[PDB]
């Protein structure tokens, strides 16, 4: 039940994706290593997804989230880049999609730097690289990254490197 | 998939070394993320 609708360059939605996309690129401390090296995106496309099912679902959890948290949601955009971005767009987000190895244990991740989500698009660590040339830095390939509504409700603060 | 800490619904990673980073959140239940929207780019070579 997913469809995509384009948004045309022209709309209000489409300019402030692009910019806070284009806005929180960063340097990252492995030179380029997994995501490659650039300073910003070239933007093909931004599409809507819109699942009438799946919108429910995240609705659903995010008011019992908002009644234990003093009818707080915490609600926040973030980025989420991964091999299995079309999965996501037409079942859902699942345990499936998590990083089992990550710094804050076996959960979904999501990004405020696009330039760190952009770094899991090929895979954990970059994988290696595009399917076509096999290269983490390919600036010819195309790319995909999520920018999705969260819900964090009551969130563990960890200090970390 | 592991469970949020007790008492919690995600957790926040805040950057402590690294000044020019931003925060990284994890969530435990799929539920609780919309993939609003889609975008197709090309990293661009610095010049
Ligand atoms: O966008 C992210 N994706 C991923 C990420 C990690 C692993 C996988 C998978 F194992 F390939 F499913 C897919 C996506 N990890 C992150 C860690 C920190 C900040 C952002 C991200
Ligand atoms: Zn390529």
């Amino acid at each position: 039940g997913t469809i995509l609708i384009d948004l045309s360059p022209d709309d209000k939605e489409f300019q402030s994706v692009e910019e806070e996309m284009q806005s929180t690129v960063r340097e990252h401390r492995d030179g380029g290593h997994a995501g490659g090296i650039f300073n910003r995106y070239n933007i093909l496309k931004i599409q809507k997804v819109c699942n009438k099912k799946l919108w429910e679902r995240y609705t659903h959890r995010r008011k019992e989230v908002s009644e234990e948290n003093h009818n707080h949601a915490n609600e926040r955009m973030l980025f989420h880049g991964s091999p299995f971005v079309n999965a996501i767009i037409h079942k859902g987000f699942d345990e499936r999609h998590a990083y089992i190895g990550g710094m804050f244990g076996a959960g979904i991740y999501f990004a405020e730097n696009s330039s760190k989500s952009n770094q899991y698009v090929y895979g954990i660590g970059g994988g290696t690289g595009c399917p076509v040339h096999k290269d983490r830095s390919c600036y010819i390939c195309h790319r995909q990254l999520l920018f999705c509504r969260v819900t964090l409700g009551k969130s563990f603060l960890q200090f970390s490197a | 998939m592991a469970h949020s800490p007790p008492g919690h619904h995600s957790v926040t990673g805040r950057p402590s070394v690294n000044g020019l980073a931003l925060a990284e959140y994890v969530i435990y239940r799929g539920e609780q993320a919309y993939p609003e929207y889609l975008i197709t780019y090309q990293i661009m070579r610095p010049e």
